[PDB]
């Protein structure tokens, strides 16, 4: 079974 | 701003999550799901509740709110 997986993603 | 969690769910149905701010264009996630599939991010098309995720969309703009899923899928014949 998968791990969670969470990404941040930045603006510009 | 502040972040929403968002679920991007692949056709395997495996699952990665983004947190993004509501102004956010969402061309910079697809980049991020797109690389770490390892395939050109042209051959995926994003979507939510069925229709299409332009590069220059926000979450705001499409309404979205937290804990919303996107589905991915292959790109398709035509435009």
């Amino acid at each position: 079974e998968a791990e969670e997986r969470v990404v941040v993603i930045s603006s510009s | 701003g502040e972040y929403i969690k968002l679920k991007v769910i692949g056709q395997d149905s495996s699952e990665i999550h983004f947190k993004v701010k509501m102004t956010t264009h969402l061309k910079k996630l697809k980049e991020s799901y797109a690389q770490r599939q390892g395939v050109p991010m042209n051959s995926l098309r994003f979507l939510f509740e069925g229709q299409r995720i332009a590069d220059n969309h926000t979450p705001k703009e499409l309404g979205m709110e937290e804990e919303d899923v996107i589905e991915v899928y292959q790109e398709q014949t035509g435009g």
